[PDB]
This record gives C-alpha cells, sequence and structure tokens, in this order.
RNA sequence: UAAGAUAUCAGAGGAAAGUCCUCUGAUCAAACAUGCGCUUCCAAUAGUAGAAGGACGUUAAGCAUUUAUCAUUGAACUAGUUCAUUGAAGUCAUUGAUGCAAACUCCUUGGUCACACACGGCGCGGAAGGCGUGUUUGCUGACGUUCCAUUCCCUUGUUUCAAUCAUUGGUUAACUGAUUUUUGGGGCCCUUUGUUUCUUCUGCCUGGAGAAGUUUGACACCAAAUAUUGGUGUUAGGGGAGCUGGGGCCUUUCAAAAUUUUGGAAGGUCUUGGUAGGAACGGGUGGAUCUUAUAAUUUUUGAUUUAU
C-alpha cells in the first residue's frame, strides 16, 4: 500500500541482517513498497573482521522477506 | 527524561514515563536461523502404491456423491428448458392469427390494458391513418387478453407514423396503462 | 473520511499532507498537550473510594474498647478546607519541579564541564538535542585562577517553612 | 473457575483478563482492550509467562510444580501472526448491570458535548 | 472485471487446469494419495475441494512413520470423515 | 483497527519491541506506518543471547515484530472510548 | 466458492480440531469465522504419545499446554481440560468431523445454486 | 486501497425465461422482558481467624550443583603442562546463573446479610452461566425535518424503646391498630479519613446541623500568554404516590371442540420492570458486519513437532 520512508537513509552506509545470521553492509541506493532493497559496494560481515569478511558484487538487490532490521551507521 | 524529541513541551513529555527496561530471559523456542518446517518428506513411494491395494479391496465401491446430483438435477433441467423452447420456435407464417395483409403495414401494440377493447384500440390507432384490420391477441389456453395486438394500416407510412407517435411517446396511455408500440417484428 | 478526536473536528480537504499539517499544527498540539494533562491529575484527584465490609463486633472487644476513652476528632470549616486543599495541591506541584542540581553548580570551572554537563554537546544525547552558547572547544587556559572576584558563594541549605522556628537563634561565630 | 458465555465472540469479552498463546510457547495474560480483522490485540497489564528449558523435562508424562519465569510489561500491542489461541482467565472488575449503567451515562454525556459544541460554533 | 466474470474463470480453472486432476477425481470416484507437509500421507476419496486446495474427504486412512536414532515404526490411523486445510498439502496424485 | 492506530499515538515516546528472532529493542519511536513497521531513535538493542549494544537509528520490517510495549498513560487515550459522538461532517 | 462456508453450517457438533503443532482439541463447536477461526466450548486439548521407546514429544506444545491454565496437577498423562478456546485459523491442520451427519445435505452450497438458478 | 451488499428459505400476488417489489409460512439472529424446587459461588466474632490471588518481598553470600575467552611466536617439560610476548572479538554478573525446599512478612478481592446454637432443601439478595416461552426488530448510532410527548412528595447517621401531641379506622367518654410532630433513654455506625464523597455557602466529636440549587444550566478542576480562550470531569443514592409495561393466579362474559380444554374481554389479588422521551420521514451522514477484488514478499492458505 504505502512506500516505506527510508528517504533520509539513502546514500549512507547501512548494515542489515539477512534472515537469521548473515549480516550485509553496503551503501543504500533504492527501495520499493515490499522493502526489497538495492545497494552498492556490499560486504558480508562475520565474526573475524578482516578475515572472514568478503565482498559480494558491484550491485546487489535484497528481497524484503529476509530483512529483519536495517541500522544506519552514519549520520 | 532529558531530550524529548516530541511535539509536546517538557512537562507533558516527562509525563509519559515508560516502565523500566524489560528483564532479559533466556529463550526457549528455536533460533531464527535454525527454524524450518519438517524437511526429508519421503515421497509417495512405489511401496505406498503397493499398499494401496489393502485400502482398495476394503472400500472398493466409493460412496455416492448425492450433493452432485442436486447440480445434475438443475443443469439437466435447464437443457430441457431449451427443448420446450425448441418446440415453440418451429411453429409466424402459420399461426392463422397473424396472416392478413402486408407486414410493413402492421403495428405491434403492447402492454395494452387487459381490460381494453378493440374499439378503444381502434380509436387511438385510427388517429394515425385508416385501419384495414385489428386483432388483440388472447391466450389460446384460456382467453386472458395477452396485452398485445396487431393493427394493419392501409399504408405503411401511417403505420410508421402511428409507431412514431404512440410508442416513442412514452407509451400511449390507453385506459390506465402505458402502451408501447413497435413494428410487427415477427 | 478522516478526523482527529482530540480536536473533535473533521478535516476539510482530505489528503495525506493536510493530515500532517493538522497532526503538527499549533492548535492541535495545544489540545493534545492539554488532553493528557487532564487525564494525569484525574487518576490522582479521583482517589480510590474503597468499599467497606463491616463485621459484627465481638462481645469481648466491645467491653475492652468501652473502658478505653473516646478521643476528640478535629473537623475544619468549609472555608478552611477549601484553602488547605489549595495549599497541599500546590505543594505537591513543587516537589515535582525541585530537581536538586547542586552538583552541576559545583563542577562549574572544571576541565571537562563543557563535555559532560552542557548536554547539547555530549556524545550519548548530543546528536539529539542539536535537532531540538558554551561550546565543546573550552579548555583550562581561559579563567586560570577561579577566585579572581568571579565566583559566587554556595547558596545556603534550604529549610521547611512550617518548622522554621526550630532553628538555633544565634550563630556560633560572628559573620560579616 | 469462570464460565464464559456459550456463544461469546472476541468482540463481546472486552475487559476480561485473557490468556493468549503465541507460537513459541509464551503466554501473555492481561485485560483485553481492542482487537482487529486479523486478530492482533491490545492487553492492558499483561505478563509474559514462559516455561524455561530446564523445567520442561518435568512436564513429560510419568502434584507437579513448575517454576514459571514471568516478566511484567504493561500495555502491549501484540501482533496477529504470532497468536496461536486464546483462553479466558478472569471476568471484569465491573458487573454486567454496572457496565450498562456506565454506558448510558457516557452515551448521555457524549451527546451533551456535541450540542454544547455546535451552539458554541454556531453563534461565535 | 465483474463478479460474473470471475464465476466463469473459476469454472474454467477447476475444469481445464491443474486442479482438473482433483475435479476429475471427485466425479469419477477414484481414490487419491495426498502428501501433507507433515511428512505423513493419507489415502482417501474426495467429496469436495476448493480454490485454496482444502477439501472434505471420506474413508481416510492416514499413514505416518517416525524415527528416533534409526529405529522405525509405521503407524496407521483410520478416520471416517475429515476436513483438510489446504496449505498443508504439497502433492496430490490420482490413483490408477 | 485500533491496535495500529494506537502505535501512531505513541510517536516520540519510549517504546519497546521484540522481534521474532528474539531480540529486544527499546528506544524513542520516531516513525510508524500502517503495516506496524517502525523507526526507532537512540536505542538499546539486546541480542537473543543477552548481548546488549547501542545504535543511533534503526528500521525494522513490521512483519518481524512480536509485540510492542507502549507508555502506560495511553491506556486512556480516546481510541478506547466505546460510545463516541462525532459531529455532522462538512459537505465536500 | 468458499469451503469455509461448509464449516459454518456444522454448528453445535462434536468435533476434533487437530493443530499444526500436533495438539488435538476435542470439543463443542461454535461460530467458525470466514478465516476459519474456530471457537469451541467444552474442550479437552491433548498431545498424543509418539511411542518408539521414549521419543521426545513436541517441546513447544507441552509448554503451551500447561500455560493455558487448564492442566490439572494430577493429570498423569498429558491432557488439559477447560471451557472456551478461541483458535486462530491458520493453525488448523485437520478437522475430524463426526460420522453421523450427512455430507450431501451440507455440501450443497447456497451461493453455488443461487448462481445457476439466477442465470 | 476499492467496489458491492445489510438474514436465509419457501410459497401467493403485481410489472415461457429471469429480475425487480409486496403479504403469508418455516428456519436463523439480536435486543428486551420473563420464568423455571435449573447449575455454581458469595469469609472467625460463641472469635484475634481463614479462602483466592499475588509480592517485579525477606530469610539469603540458604542448601545442592556447574560455569568464566581464541589465535600467533619463544623457554622449560613429559613423549599433554606452565610462564612471557604479538593480534582478534568481549551484556552485565560468580553475593551470579541453574536445580530444592521451607518459614515469615506484607499487598488486592468479598453479603464479613437475616434467622437459628437447634440429632440427605424449598428465607431476602447480588454475581456468574445453562435452558424455555413471549414481544419487538432484521446491522446499528448520531443529525435534520412534521408530529406525538407533558407528573409529584418525603428523606442523606441508622435502628429500637419510653414519654406526650395531632390525624384516621374498629367497638361499647374508654379501649385497640396505623401514621406524624417535641423530648428523653438504649443499640449499632461515623475511614464520611476534604467527618456524608449530589453540588455551592455557613459549620461540627459536650455532634449527626442550617441556607440556597439542579441540565440548552450550575459546580469542580487543568492549561497558558499578557480578565479572557481552550480542555477533562461531576450533576448521586433511598423510600412513597401517580402513570405505564411484563409475569402467575382467581371470578365473571363470550367463540370452538368433545362437565372439561383451547382463545378473547373485564374486575380482584400477588409479583416484577420502567417512569422522560417516542414515531414517521429525510439525507452526495458515522460506525459495525458480510462478499469480491485477496492463496504472489508486511498478519489468515504454512519454513519453529529439529527431524537426514
Amino acid at each position: 500500500v504505502s512506500t516505506p520512508e527510508l528517504k533520509k537513509y539513502m546514500d549512507k552506509k547501512i548494515l542489515l541482517n539477512i534472515n537469521g545470521s548473515r549480516k550485509v553492509a553496503g551503501i543504500l541506493r533504492g527501495y520499493d513498497i515490499f522493502l526489497n532493497v538495492v545497494l552498492d559496494d556490499a560486504m558480508e560481515i562475520n565474526g573475524e573482521d578482516p578475515a572472514n569478511n568478503h565482498q559480494l558484487g558491484l550491485q546487489t538487490v535484497i528481497r524484503g522477506n529476509s530483512i529483519i532490521s536495517l541500522e544506519a551507521l552514519d549520520a | 527524561m532529558n531530550y524529548n524529541l516530541s511535539k509536546y513541551p517538557d512537562d507533558v513529555s516527562r509525563l509519559f514515563k515508560p516502565r523500566p527496561p524489560l528483564s532479559y530471559k533466556r529463550p526457549t523456542d528455536y533460533p531464527y536461523a535454525k527454524r524450518q518446517t519438517n524437511p526429508n518428506i519421503t515421497g509417495v513411494a512405489n511401496l505406498l502404491s503397493t499398499s494401496l491395494k489393502h485400502y482398495m479391496e476394503e472400500f472398493p465401491e466409493g460412496s455416492p456423491n448425492n450433493h452432485l446430483q442436486r447440480y445434475e438435477d438443475i443443469k439437466l433441467s435447464k437443457i430441457k428448458n431449451a427443448q420446450l423452447l425448441d418446440r415453440r420456435l418451429q411453429n409466424p407464417n402459420v399461426d392463422p392469427h397473424i396472416k392478413d395483409t402486408d407486414p410493413y403495414r402492421t403495428i405491434f401494440i403492447g402492454r395494452l390494458p387487459y381490460d381494453l377493447d378493440e374499439i378503444e384500440l381502434q380509436k387511438y390507432f385510427v388517429k394515425f391513418g385508416e385501419i384495414e384490420k385489428i386483432r388483440i391477441v388472447k391466450d389460446k389456453i384460456t382467453q386472458k387478453s395477452k396485452g398485445y395486438a396487431f393493427i394493419v394500416f392501409k399504408d405503411p407510412i401511417s403505420s410508421k407514423m402511428a409507431f412514431k407517435e404512440i410508442g416513442v411517446h412514452r407509451g400511449i396511455q390507453i385506459k390506465d396503462r402505458i402502451c408501447i408500440v413497435d413494428i410487427e417484428r415477427g | 473520511r478522516y478526523y482527529c478526536e482530540y480536536c473533535h473536528s473533521y478535516l476539510t480537504h482530505d489528503t495525506l499532507s493536510v493530515r500532517k499539517s493538522h497532526l503538527v499544527g499549533k492548535n492541535h498540539l495545544r489540545i493534545t498537550a492539554d488532553y493528557y494533562r487532564n487525564k494525569a491529575r484525574d487518576i490522582i484527584n479521583k482517589h480510590n473510594h474503597k468499599r467497606r465490609h463491616i463485621g459484627k463486633r465481638g462481645r469481648k472487644e466491645r467491653e475492652n474498647s468501652s473502658q478505653n476513652e473516646t478521643l476528640k476528632v478535629t473537623c475544619l470549616s468549609n472555608k478552611e478546607k477549601r484553602h488547605i486543599m489549595h495549599v497541599k495541591k500546590m505543594n505537591q506541584k513543587e516537589l515535582a519541579q525541585t530537581s536538586i542540581d547542586t552538583l552541576k553548580l559545583l563542577y562549574d570551572g572544571s576541565p571537562g564541564y563543557s563535555k559532560v554537563f552542557v548536554d547539547a554537546n555530549r556524545f550519548d544525547i548530543g546528536d539529539l538535542v542539536k535537532a531540538s552558547s558554551r561550546s565543546r572547544d573550552e579548555t583550562c587556559e581561559s579563567n586560570p585562577f577561579p577566585r579572581l572576584n568571579n565566583p559566587k558563594k554556595l547558596e545556603p541549605p534550604k529549610i521547611l517553612s512550617q518548622w522554621s522556628n526550630t532553628i538555633p537563634k544565634t550563630s556560633i561565630f560572628y559573620s560579616v | 473457575k469462570i464460565q464464559v458465555a456459550h456463544s461469546s465472540r472476541l468482540a463481546n469479552l472486552i475487559d476480561y483478563k485473557l490468556r493468549v498463546l503465541t507460537q513459541d510457547g509464551r503466554v501473555y495474560i492481561g485485560q483485553l482492550m481492542a482487537f482487529d480483522k486479523h486478530m492482533n490485540l491490545v492487553l492492558n497489564e499483561c505478563i509474559e509467562e514462559r516455561v524455561p528449558k530446564t523445567q520442561l523435562d518435568k512436564l513429560r508424562p510419568r502434584t507437579l510444580n513448575i517454576k514459571v519465569e514471568k516478566r511484567v510489561l504493561g500495555l502491549t500491542i501484540l501482533r496477529g501472526e504470532q497468536i496461536l489461541s486464546t483462553v479466558v482467565e478472569d471476568k471484569p472488575l465491573l458487573s454486567k448491570k454496572e457496565r450498562l449503567v456506565r454506558d448510558k451515562k457516557e452515551k448521555k454525556q457524549a451527546q451533551k458535548q456535541t450540542k454544547l459544541r455546535k451552539e458554541k460554533e454556531k453563534k461565535p | 472485471l465483474s463478479r460474473a466474470e470471475l464465476e466463469e474463470l473459476e469454472e474454467f480453472e477447476f475444469k481445464h487446469g491443474p486442479m482438473s486432476l482433483i475435479n476429475d477425481a471427485m466425479v469419477t470416484r477414484t481414490p487419491v494419495i495426498i502428501s501433507l507437509r507433515n511428512n505423513h500421507k493419507i489415502i482417501a476419496r474426495v467429496k469436495a475441494f476448493d480454490r485454496h486446495c482444502n477439501m472434505v474427504l471420506e474413508n481416510v486412512k492416514e499413514l505416518w512413520t517416525e524415527k528416533k536414532g534409526k529405529n522405525v515404526i509405521n503407524r496407521e490411523r483410520f478416520i471416517s470423515k475429515l476436513f483438510l486445510r489446504g496449505d498443508s498439502v504439497i502433492v496430490v496424485l490420482k490413483t490408477p | 483497527g485500533i491496535p495500529v492506530k494506537l502505535l501512531n499515538e505513541a510517536q516520540g515516546h519510549i517504546v519497546s519491541l521484540e522481534l521474532t528472532t528474539g531480540a529486544t529493542y527499546r528506544g524513542k519511536l520516531v516513525e510508524s506506518e500502517d503495516s506496524m513497521n517502525v523507526q526507532l531513535r537512540d536505542v538499546i538493542a539486546t541480542e537473543p543471547q543477552g548481548a546488549v549494544t547501542h545504535m543511533d537509528q534503526i528500521f525494522v520490517r513490521g512483519s518481524q515484530i512480536k509485540f510492542i510495549v507502549v507508555p502506560d498513560l495511553l491506556k486512556n487515550a480516546p481510541l478506547f472510548k466505546k460510545n463516541s459522538s462525532r459531529p455532522m461532517p462538512p459537505i465536500r | 466458492m468458499k469451503l469455509v462456508n461448509f464449516l459454518k453450517k456444522l454448528r453445535n457438533e462434536q468435533v476434533t480440531i487437530e493443530l499444526k503443532n500436533g495438539t488435538t482439541v476435542w470439543g463443542t463447536l461454535q461460530s467458525v469465522s470466514p478465516q476459519m477461526n474456530a471457537i469451541l466450548t467444552d474442550v479437552k486439548l491433548t498431545l498424543p504419545q509418539p511411542r518408539l521407546n521414549k521419543l521426545n514429544s513436541n517441546g513447544i506444545a507441552m509448554a503451551s499446554l500447561y500455560l493455558t491454565g487448564g492442566q490439572q496437577p494430577t493429570a498423569s498423562d498429558n491432557i488439559a481440560s477447560l471451557q472456551y478456546i478461541n483458535i486462530r485459523g491458520n493453525t488448523i491442520r485437520q478437522i475430524i468431523l463426526p460420522d453421523s451427519l450427512n455430507l450431501d445435505s451440507l455440501l450443497v452450497d447456497q451461493k453455488q445454486l443461487n448462481s445457476l438458478r439466477r442465470s
């Protein structure tokens, strides 16, 4: 029905938790009414900060049925 | 509280004091990652289709779907409705009762009062040219006036001027009912 | 249709933004501020009028309380009680708005006072208050020696009015 | 204990202290105040009650006593997706006769406000 | 679309579509096997079905197997008349 | 529906959450929409195994909320009045 | 068609709602909602024992059974009796309806006939 | 977010098929009344108690358990162990957490009613259901428009006895019963805690009082900025007359059927409810419900029985 208002968030670095355990940080470009979201320069965070962390791709789009939370780690 | 980023002033904002933080309690259900419905669903096996015969011999005749026969009663009744209509469509060049002069001279008049007469019908329709014939139609099964008549004028231009005038004029009032006019149709 | 039941009025032109112009409108804010101020006092002012359950007293306790003398009760007049409830209600308003902040007054010229007590410019709260001067740059170069006709004496300890005549009448030493 | 009306839906039993079950096996017990199309509900002074993992061997089939660890959380708004069933616990503080009395005095008082508002809006 | 238009569409998809397997199983009195997402299978005869795939069944024979450390048992539970919610099912076969 | 209309009544007051993953957030609630999804500001976030942190700004899909705890003084806001007398509307 | 409109006519019957958990609920049925929210009366909700030499039963449902406040202390086997249980629709897996009632009277939906009789 | 709808069924009627509309049946529902030898519950005072529920209370560092990071490099070492250095993350807690049990303290609830201290009911209530008849209505509520509507009295500690006073009735001035006024005596309550908590004003424990008022109104309270405006709430309880609804019973009158049953009218008696709003009509009116868009990520057409 209504579009989720993340208008203030876009172009900032954003951590979000995919389903349960996986955490994905990137720079948020765009969003839609289902909360499927797309972001640039993604990186999958893990327990060891430089070691297990690996980059995903140039552009990646996430389905909104696996967003739980979406914290804005910038201003 | 100190900051209170709210529409209200500082007194009203301090008025909505929240109950203190929720105590932590170690969770009892399954973790959200591990959550799943039963996997390893063993498919409809050949061994299952081998054990069908124990069920099949036990209930060889299935029970009758009598709720379906309520639908087979109605749909077959609608087809029989068409056949009684098919008995009627085979039976207008025959009827004797519609078989005088040119069908371009014939007005249909309809919705006429049950309790009209041919003389009042003649008065009104003779308004639009000399009449060659009338007939009110009556139910041949028992002579209820059917509420229609056929009126043959000496000219089809007077039949179409009678049509003009006394049907598209809302329906000619004769006695107490609003009488459509058409051309013969039939 | 849509309406705001604090104001009791329907919206004239229904859009989404006309709602938001009414939702953060000055008239509407003053209503909803005032609406909860009334429901606040009404739970306290309408005090729980409890229901009594009277037991048939004993033969024993009726004789032990008969020998005990009847105490005098004190009932004030209607004019008297209308004033004393005006006072006691205005007193409980005061204990709401005390907020004993002597401790902020004591650490005024200290070396981190800008960063902890100014509270526009902490870390925890500081980002939130800038939305809704004495800056963070202040160091201990300005005002090197506090006592240079600058500081004010510590404001003396407060005391109860009712019992203002329990105080010892004379000081021990001669003040200036 | 308490006997609920044999045909009483969720709309009827406002103010009845309920006993709502979620999918995880946690129960919220409080006074109901609203509900909805998809059955999410507002309890007034609810308490979540959980059977901890250690106690749960005790409920397996053999007077049992269960240490139920509960935590207060006043005035929640639950979600529908999570509810599994409901059961009634207590009946409301006010009578059935007295809940009609408070309705008719409030129905009278609500009407008096509008006519006093309409005539204060009409002339001024 | 109109309300009458959907009534035509529903009669089509039941008659000339994937659910025609169920509809042709109801009319011809042929028993079906159903697999629920429970991981246990019921051998039954259909008496009605619907859009959501829920269905009223008759002479139901459920067949449920369980295991605990590689020890198996095959349990059989008989029911006269049953009403099955439609989300539970994953695969319906029609017996020969 | 009142359950959702209440959540709009709680803007700019401290609330709690409990996401269906089993976390617990509690900070001041800035935004809410009709699908019960919320933006909290200046929060304290408690992971399901007890670990607590602080984060400035957070958004949550409404679908994962298990309950919200609201300040207790809204228990008598006027959503809950049974017999209400609205005036006659103005003509459009 | 809605086959939930069949359940609405099955009112005042003995029934067994059998849930997604594995919890069976034997009781007297009342008004079923359009979303299948069945609401019962004189109920007895239980868990079966999957035998197999002490295989552990549904851990979540045993908690939810005791929490209802219907389980009596000297219930040796795992049952819980109470009055009035309102049950959210999506949780229903099966409904074991009784042997006595005739389907043929009840499976004739009225809106099914009222579409054909009107045309 | 939208559209549509306001019980279903069957029969007769009005404008061969169907729709629209109307009165007659059945079933369904709601509200209101009103019954059932209906079901369950409603706490010592002839005593210092006790029942249900709590305590996010104490004893208590109780008792009994089990827990406190990983990687890299060197030394010693048995053939794992300790020490030191470098990196990674790191809820708080160890007076903890987990299991077991008791004692004490304290909180909220109610008919702490009337009669009786008497060798498997049929006292007056209130609370909660189940079941049955009857009436109204067929979603419900404001609002407007024409109409029908149309009352009073006493009391606000209570009860009981005595004294007198007045009024009314029975009988032969006297007696008896009922009711009211002034005093006195006794009983219980005053937490009514802002000393009757329907307002306002006067006022009180050697007393229970006096004055004014009651809904297009009055009163209380809250909020301001320099009196006004905007908000929340109060306007009660008890008894009697009247007036009217419902229930059972009695006698009379009438109709049908074979002295009786069924229905209708009136009078009498018992019991119970209401007592200031109600009817029609009208709207680009509110809310509820229902059907369909809607089984396609944000609730209800399955990723929580931890399973191979």
